[PDB]
Formats: structure tokens, C-alpha cells, sequence
RNA sequence: UUUGCUCCACACAAUAUAGAUGGAUACGAAUAAGGCGUCCUUGUGGCGUCGCUGAACCAUAGCAGGCUAGCAACGGUGCACUUGGCGGAAAGGCCUUGGGUGCUUGCUGGCGAAUUGCAAUGUCAUUUUGCGUGGGGAUAAAUCAUUUGUAUACGACUUAGA
RNA sequence: AGAACUGGCGAUGCGGGAUGAACCGAACGUAGAGUUAAGGUGCCGGAAUACACGCUCAUCAGACACCACAAAAGGUGUUAG
């Protein structure tokens, strides 16, 4: 193990638009290897944080601290709208942010 | 609902000193649920006469079960509907796996050729075939035979994942 | 001079084929075609399992490379008693044909625990396999 | 997971290939079709021909920098059908741009590392028994290719080469396959043919 | 009515039989060796006796249905063009003023150079196709031998072979030299 | 014009981010269809095996993978050279032979762990450029003015000029 | 073209039918979450290329009437009574 990582990698889609309504407090997490929503009850409760970077020393280095909470099911493919605190952005997202693998609920 | 069941609709008009138990009505209404079955009945039962329309009362409403699911023959229904350019009084002989599947496939090739209208869908006796002779269909006996072998091109591949070294292919 | 046809002869359906359900209520439970309605939906049926027959699509069942000798006829629990004069269930698991089935699914049942010592498990011949590849 | 994704061009469609896509180049996601001579369409080439009869406005109907909107050589550019699933008005399509290298035929060497195929992308899984076939090496050559003999030749050298590699490849990975049977007479295949190993 | 099968009985003799792999037919004969491939129709053979074929033909509700006919006759046209040929003795019945036709011989085509064809100087190389040979008159005035080993490759030529002289003005009557067909015969006089 | 610039090595500091946390893994062709192995008179061959998608292969055991020894060895993997090949679509790579150093958890010991007070996107990665030592290599152009006038509204291409 | 009653616009938004001051839903309090109908489920555009049962080969393809309506007389393209 080259590598330390107990977060999965699951392609972001988009956040909380809607229709013609703007209202960005939702995030939509779609995590792969699921096809079934039943298999989503596993990934509930979690804090995710958004991968990003600062510029100035002010903690140690580039260090911003974000926070995330994961919510209930989505769509068919298992999709998450995992929503965050407040830091819900809009700048074109879908990528491999860091969903958190429990905070276990067993 | 679901499907489109079977349920025994028994009337009865109004036994009392006018008409002492007129002739006890009841037939074999094939709908979905305890609703529309109710309606099917005075719809297929047009030529009932002056007493009063406010009684309508049930004898005893119940559900009759499909005889034999598994017994897979040979059924007629005549079909009947009345269009804009007349109307058309057809009778299919299409094999059904069951006794009331046969309603289910009926909305999905009636509405898939002449455009048959839901209001509009008529439900008569229900025939019975057992031996030959009688059956002037000849795609059905054909596909009614013994030991028969053939092959069967295409095959579900249903996925999402953009991962693949299979190389996919139709083989069944 | 013969004729000779190469291959690409799909396993043919007819009175006796015994399949194998891969989506549905019954994924992965084993199955058989005792009677043919038509040349659409097939008229599977369980054997060891214990469930009755319904209208399901080639898409939700797929054929086995298997064949036996029984009767056309829509009934199921009779193709469990007397399974023991054409037997083939022994075969389903000597074969290497279903044994990719089983090797994804009794894995996913281990714990961590048994899927973390077999790095020795797997070194034990591949020892044999390093001086094998350039010495012979 | 993976960087970049490579989509090979054995036997691929167009629309099709680029439907799991779309919802990759709105993340970011570097996908490159390779060979463009190598497509085909489950349709046929009786229909595909008429591109220039209907297919011009909004611009300077004659200008050589604000007249057409591309849509030039060989039909118009297996370029611009993919613009159309993005959404290019927006930046979220035109970083995607960026990302999405997809020019014609042979692109940097990205087919020589991962060929992975789309389910929905192949006609070999959308195909009925009867239905024509079509070739865009006859439908480019239709409305006169240049290099004809110049492309189909340069792929014929890169087939034989390649044939003279798998025959090494496939020769040290044999003597491991010939021991995998063998070697397994120990203490390996006696407690691990029960759990999956 | 969706038909599931429509097997024929092929009858081949044996020597001339045929490779079966995907939708290409091999002729095999001592008369010339020729290829041909079927990539339009997606058919499927399958022996069980050598020499008659038991197939299974399904979709019979729209213009396949019996497409096992529309080859058979093609396969015999293969046997039959292998072992009794396909000579169509074609006479050249005209007056006017004796043509003087000169086949002369170009990258192994055989280009037919018509010099002066009822007072026309134009130079009509017609492109023949390999596998069939064409000679002259010997015995009977003005007879042309097209006797070769297919039909796609003969037959379809002397249809552009006979459409190559079309006038505007003129047409048949004009004059009593148009190049028909006397019979299609076969190169076997036996068969 | 206050001896600067380029290549290899990269003290102490900035400007970044379209989202890094094993790994972008080369046969081609066909779908009324194939691959691999074996055999053979080398073909449109036969036999056997595989297929029901990436839930398969490779890779993984030490402080963010630390400091030693022995056994099992003459393999495998990585950095820094040399010899012998190949490549013309954005070629900018791959493989093999001949040495040395570190490591090499199949099996079998010892030491090190913490005080950080149950976690805080908890850093050991990189686009570009400039300013301090110097081990090699290489000793430059255009515009304005004037002259020639194929050119010429103000410009540009074609001028002459140690 | 001329009457009685008349859900809106006129004097009233947001959502949605690509687009619409006239149709449907909704006669406007300020956040969040959840639940219908109309309108949808490849991207553009917040959504499953999710399933079963039919049919077709058009060099004028087709995918919401009012909203710049087409009809009768034919034909060797096909399926089901």
C-alpha cells in the first residue's frame, strides 16, 4: 500500500439547481460500482469535505477547512446528494470528491 | 393497478313485491381493480330495462382466481369495438400462457394496430381450444410441436460502466 | 470432398434444456425448460428451490451447454424427485464452466480476515514461476 | 478512478459512442476516440449523402472568417457532432474542449495503452438480423478522399508489427499458464479452491 | 406469419462440394477456382448428410421468409457454372456492310477494338472480365463464344456489351443489326 | 547597455489549481458470430477449452512504509552508464545482453510506536518566470534617417549601404 | 356578425408545454425539509439508456390539434381479423 486513503472516489455530477429556480444547497454525489439504490443504504451519514487548496500560511500552509454531511438516496444509480455546510459552490464541479466510507454505522 | 383480474359481479334489481327475483344476472367481468369491473358490467349490459339506475347494489362482490396458471392452451376472445369508421367484430386464437393473460396481450396489439379506444374495448365469451381440426391458425400450430430446435440471435447486455475486455457480442 | 461446417452452433432450445436465472427474485437459483410455449418467452423451472413457474424473458434467463432426456410437460416438482436418473447437477460444479460464478461469490462472503493472508497463499508458486521464465 | 479514459474505435458507432461521455466531458473527464477510418453505423450509405443540399446559415453565407459555422470535409467533421452533447456555451463545455482530444484517425499514442468500450456504443449490441451495412471508408472515398491508399496503408503497417510483437507476447506469458497447472499440486490449490482463490 | 424455419433439400453431388464458415461459399471444381462472398443476406448452412442441407430460416413476415430459395439458386449457379458452364452462343445477325471486329489484346483485358461499326470510326474498348474466354467464327459465319466459369461476371457484362451502341435517334428497326441473345445454352452439350 | 544568457545538478522565498492519493494495460477483423492450446499434407480444417461484461489478471503486510543479522539464493523490481536494434499522422518510446550499490516480509528474532490527550480537506506532489556560487558549449539582428522605386493615402513585402 | 351566464388577461407573479401578455395547474407572506397534478427522465436542462408486450425501410423520415385546415380516386412494401 503506496498509498493512505480511506475515501472513495465518486464522480461528482452537479448541485442544486433547478429547472429555472437557483437555490445551490444540494450536491450530487454518484458514486460508482452502484446500479441499485438498496446498495446505497451502506454510504449514510459522513463528512465530506471538497478537495481544494488556499495560498498564504494561515494554518500550516493551504489549509481551509471545509465540512459535508451525506443524505438520503437519489435517482436510480445510486446517485448521493451529499450536502455540504454552507461552502456550495458552482463553478462547472463533477469530479472524485472524497465521500468518507462509514463514519460507520456498524 | 397491476393487472387486469377476474371478478364475480352477481345484480339482483330489486327483489321485492314488484319483481319477485327478476332473472339474478351475473357474468365474468375481467378488470383490474373492484372499480372499474363495476362499471364494465352495466356497460356489457346495456339491454337491462326501466326499473331504476340509484340501485346499483352488488349480490356478492368477490375475485375470481385465475384457473390454472400454469395449464398453457389454446384460448379465443372476441374482440369488439366500436371506432369512428364503424366497427369491428374480431376473434383472435392466440396462444395464452394463462385463462386471463390473454385481456393483458389484447391492449397491447389492439392499441398497437387499429388504435383501440379504452372506452371502447367490448368483452364476450371466452372459447376453449383443445384439438386440431377446428384451428384454422397456422402460426400456431406451427410453433406447436416436438423436439424442435432453433437459434436465437441477440442478447441483454444491460451495464453502465465504461470498463470493458469482454468485447461485447449477441450469442443465446 | 465433404461440406463441413466450421462452428458458430448456438446451444439449441428444445424439450429439455436446463438454464440458469440471473436477474429476478430467484437470481441464482437453477433452473430447467421442460415445456415450450412459442418461439418468445420460455417456460422455465426450478428444481431444487421451490417455485412456481411465471412469464419471464430471454433477457432475465439465459441456456446452459447441458442437455438430458425428459417429457414436454408444465410441471416442476416432478423434476425433482426422479432428478436422480438424469443427473447433471454434479456436473454444474465439476465442469469449469460455472466455477467463475462461485469464485466472485464465495469470495465477497469471506471477511478480511481470510482475504488478507493470501499474499503467502499466492507465493508459494509463484516462486516456481520466477525461475521458470528466464531458465525455463 | 483512472485519469483518462481512451475509447477505442473497433467497431464504435457515433451518437451512441458518445452518450456515458457526455456526462464524463461535463466532469472533465479526457476521452479521445481513435481511428476515425474505422466506423461504421447500423444503417446505410444509400441514405448518408446528401450534406451539402441542406446545410449552411446564420453568418456570411461566402466569408473566410465570419460566414459558415464549420461543418466542412468529408460530410462536416466527426468533430462537430460532439460539440452538440456539450454544453459549449457554457465554460463547463469549453474546458471540456480542453479535455476531450479527439481529432481524426491516428492521435498521440493513446490507443496503444487502454481500449475500453462503451456498452452503448458498439452496433454489435443494436443490430437486427437483415439490416444493411454501411462504410465510411467508401462513404469518405464517396465524395473523393484524399489519402485513400495513404491511411489504409500506414494502418497495415502498424497490424503486422503488431503481429510480430503479440507472437513474443504470447510466448513468455505461456511458459506461466504451462506452470499454473503444474505448480498447483502443493499447498496452494488444496485450501484456497473453496473461497474463491 | 414469423415463420421458424424453412429447410430445403439441397441436392450436391459429391466432387464439387462447398466450404461452409460464417456467409462465404466455396467453389470447388477442376474448371477454374473462383471466390464469393455474401455479406447482404446473412445466411447460414449446416451439414448433416453431405449431400442435402437441413437449415432453420427464421423472420417470415416481411420479405425474407423464404430466403433460402433466392440462394439455392445461386449455389447451382455456382456448380452447374463449375462443371456445365454457362456458354451463351450469341449470333451476330446483321447486313448492312461486313464489320470488321479486331480483339486485341491489353494488360491481359482484352479490350474489344471495333473499327468501323456501320459507318461509326469511334473506338469502343469494352472492358471484359477474367474467366471467360472469347474466340471467333470458325465453322458458322458470325457466331461469338462467352463461355465462362460464373454469372455475375459474364452475364452482366454482355448486358453492357449489348447497351454500349444506344442512339438518340435510332433505335432497333433502323436497322437489322442489333446484337440479340439466339439461345443461352450451357458449354456441356451432354448437359 | 554595471559579464549576461543556454544545458545538467537545484540553498533559503512567490505567482498556481476547471480537482493527484495503486495503476490512462497496443493484435487485427467479423456478429444468421470468436479467441487460445494441441495435431496436421497448413486450410474458409477437425477435436478440446473459454463466454452469461472490469465482482477476472498484475499490484498490497515496517513511523506518510524506519534502523540490522541469518536461512532460503545465481530470479523479480527501481535509480545512475556503456554496447548491439527499431521508429515519418502531434515521431519525443519499448525490449535484450554484459557490471556495481540500496532493497528484496517464503519462513524465522530483537529494537523502535506514546505526552499528539478518540477526527479537523493535517502537507513529504507541480504550470511558468526572476534574483546569489560555475563545471561545458556557442563569439548575434531588426526598425527610424538617406539612396534605388516592380511598391505607394498614413504602414507592410521587394532597396542600396565596413 | 348579433344576446343571458361565464375560469383568465385587462388589473397577477413564480414553474411548465423549445419559444407564447390569451390554454392547464396555481386567485403571490419571508427560509429549510418532505409529499401531488400538469409538464419529464442522452446532453444542452435539476432526472434510470429501468423492464415487459407490438410494428416499420422513406434521395420530402417522424416526435402535440387550435397556431398560414387538404380531400376523393390508386398501388406487387409489410403485420394482425
Amino acid at each position: 500500500a503506496e498509498s493512505h486513503r480511506l475515501y472513495v472516489k465518486g464522480k461528482h455530477l452537479s448541485y442544486q439547481r433547478s429547472k429555472r429556480v437557483n437555490n445551490p444547497n444540494v450536491s450530487l454525489i454518484k458514486i460508482e460500482g452502484v446500479a441499485t439504490p438498496q446498495d446505497a443504504q451502506f454510504y449514510l451519514g459522513k463528512r465530506i469535505a471538497y478537495v481544494y487548496r488556499a495560498s498564504k500560511e494561515v494554518r500550516g500552509s493551504k489549509i481551509r477547512v471545509m465540512w459535508g454531511k451525506v443524505t438520503r438516496t437519489h435517482g436510480n444509480s445510486g446517485v448521493v446528494r451529499a450536502t455540504f455546510r454552507n461552502n456550495l459552490p458552482a463553478k462547472t464541479f463533477g469530479a472524485s470528491v472524497r465521500i468518507f466510507l462509514y463514519p460507520s454505522n456498524i | 393497478m397491476a393487472h387486469f383480474k377476474e371478478y364475480q359481479v352477481i345484480g339482483r334489481r330489486l327483489p321485492t313485491e314488484s319483481v319477485p327475483e327478476p332473472k339474478l344476472f351475473r357474468m365474468r367481468i375481467f378488470a383490474s381493480n373492484e372499480v372499474i369491473a363495476k362499471s364494465r358490467y352495466w356497460y356489457f349490459l346495456q339491454k337491462l330495462h326501466k326499473v331504476k339506475k340509484a340501485s346499483g347494489e352488488i349480490v356478492s362482490i368477490n375475485q375470481i382466481n385465475e384457473a390454472h396458471p400454469t395449464k398453457v392452451k389454446n384460448f379465443g376472445v372476441w374482440v369488439r369495438y366500436d371506432s369512428r369508421s364503424g366497427t369491428h367484430n374480431m376473434y383472435k386464437e392466440i396462444r395464452d400462457v394463462s385463462r386471463v393473460a390473454a385481456v393483458e396481450t389484447l391492449y397491447q396489439d389492439m392499441a398497437a394496430r387499429h388504435r383501440a379506444r379504452f372506452r371502447s374495448i367490448h368483452i364476450l365469451k371466452v372459447a376453449e381450444i383443445e384439438k386440431t381440426a377446428d384451428v384454422k391458425r397456422q402460426y400456431v400450430k406451427q410453433f406447436l410441436t416436438k423436439d424442435l430446435k432453433f437459434p436465437l440471435p441477440h442478447r441483454v447486455q444491460k451495464s453502465t460502466k465504461t470498463f470493458s475486455y469482454k468485447r461485447p457480442s449477441t450469442f443465446y | 470432398t465433404d461440406s463441413i461446417v466450421k462452428a458458430s452452433n448456438w446451444r439449441l432450445v428444445e424439450v429439455g434444456r436446463v438454464v440458469l436465472i440471473k436477474k429476478g427474485q430467484s437470481a441464482g437459483k437453477l433452473a430447467a425448460i421442460v415445456e415450450i410455449i412459442d418461439q418468445k418467452k420460455v417456460l422455465i423451472d426450478g428444481p431444487k428451490a421451490g417455485v412456481p413457474r411465471q412469464a419471464i424473458n430471454l433477457g432475465q434467463v439465459v441456456l446452459t451447454p447441458l442437455t438430458f432426456a425428459l417429457p414436454r410437460g408444465a410441471r416442476t416438482a416432478t423434476v425433482s424427485k426422479k432428478w436422480a436418473a438424469a443427473a447433471v447437477c454434479e456436473k454444474w460444479a465439476a465442469s469449469s464452466w460455472a466455477k467463475k460464478i462461485a469464485q466472485r461469490e464465495r469470495r465477497a462472503a469471506l471477511t478480511d480476515f481470510e482475504r488478507f493472508q493470501v499474499m503467502v497463499l499466492r507465493k508459494q508458486k509463484r516462486y516456481t514461476v520466477k525461475k521458470a521464465l528466464a531458465k525455463a | 478512478v483512472e485519469p483518462v479514459v481512451v475509447i477505442d474505435g473497433k467497431g464504435h458507432l457515433v451518437g451512441r459512442l458518445a452518450s456515458v461521455v457526455a456526462k464524463q466531458l461535463l466532469n472533465g473527464q479526457k476521452i479521445v476516440v481513435v481511428r476515425a477510418e474505422e466506423l461504421n453505423i447500423s444503417g446505410e450509405f444509400f441514405r448518408n449523402k446528401l450534406k451539402y443540399h441542406d446545410f449552411l446559415r446564420k453568418a456570411t453565407a461566402f466569408n473566410k472568417t465570419r460566414g459558415p459555422f464549420h461543418f466542412r470535409a468529408p460530410s462536416r467533421i466527426f468533430y462537430k457532432a460532439l460539440r452538440g452533447m456539450v454544453s459549449h456555451k457554457t465554460a463547463r463545455g469549453k474546458a471540456a474542449l480542453e479535455r476531450l482530444k479527439v481529432f481524426e484517425g491516428i492521435p498521440p499514442p493513446y490507443d496503444k495503452k487502454k481500449r475500453v468500450v462503451v456498452p452503448q456504443a458498439l452496433r454489435v449490441l443494436r443490430l437486427k438480423p437483415g439490416r444493411k451495412y454501411t462504410t465510411l471508408g467508401k462513404l469518405s472515398t464517396s465524395v473523393g478522399w484524399k489519402y485513400e491508399d495513404v491511411v489504409a496503408k500506414l494502418e497495415a503497417k502498424r497490424k503486422v508489427s503488431s503481429a510480430e510483437y503479440y507472437a513474443k507476447k504470447r510466448a513468455f506469458t505461456k511458459k506461466v499458464a504451462s506452470a499454473n497447472a503444474t505448480a498447483a499440486e502443493s499447498d496452494v490449490a488444496k485450501q484456497l479452491a473453496a473461497l474463491g482463490y | 406469419m414469423k415463420y421458424i424455419q424453412t429447410e430445403q433439400q439441397i441436392e450436391v453431388p459429391e466432387g464439387v462440394t462447398v466450404s461452409i464458415k460464417s456467409r462465404i461459399v466455396k467453389v470447388v471444381g477442376p474448371r477454374g477456382t473462383l471466390t464469393k462472398n455474401l455479406k447482404h443476406i446473412d445466411v447460414t448452412f449446416t451439414k448433416v448428410n453431405n449431400q442435402l442441407i437441413k437449415v432453420a430460416v427464421h423472420n417470415g413476415g416481411r420479405k425474407h421468409v423464404a430466403a433460402l430459395r433466392t440462394v439455392k439458386s445461386l449455389v447451382d449457379n455456382m456448380i452447374t457454372g463449375v462443371t456445365k458452364g454457362y456458354k451463351y452462343k450469341m449470333r451476330y445477325v446483321y447486313a448492312h456492310f461486313p464489320i470488321n471486329v479486331n480483339i486485341v489484346e491489353k494488360d491481359g483485358a482484352k479490350f474489344i477494338e471495333v473499327r468501323n461499326f456501320l459507318g461509326d470510326k469511334k473506338i469502343r474498348n469494352v472492358p471484359v472480365r477474367d474467366g471467360v474466354t472469347i474466340e471467333f467464327s470458325t465453322n458458322v459465319k458470325d457466331e461469338i463464344v462467352l463461355s465462362g466459369n460464373s454469372v455475375e461476371d459474364v452475364s452482366q457484362n454482355a448486358a453492357d456489351l449489348q447497351q454500349i451502341c444506344r442512339v438518340r435517334n435510332k433505335d432497333i428497326r433502323k436497322f437489322l443489326d442489333g446484337i440479340y441473345v439466339s439461345h443461352k445454352g450451357f458449354i456441356t452439350e451432354d448437359l
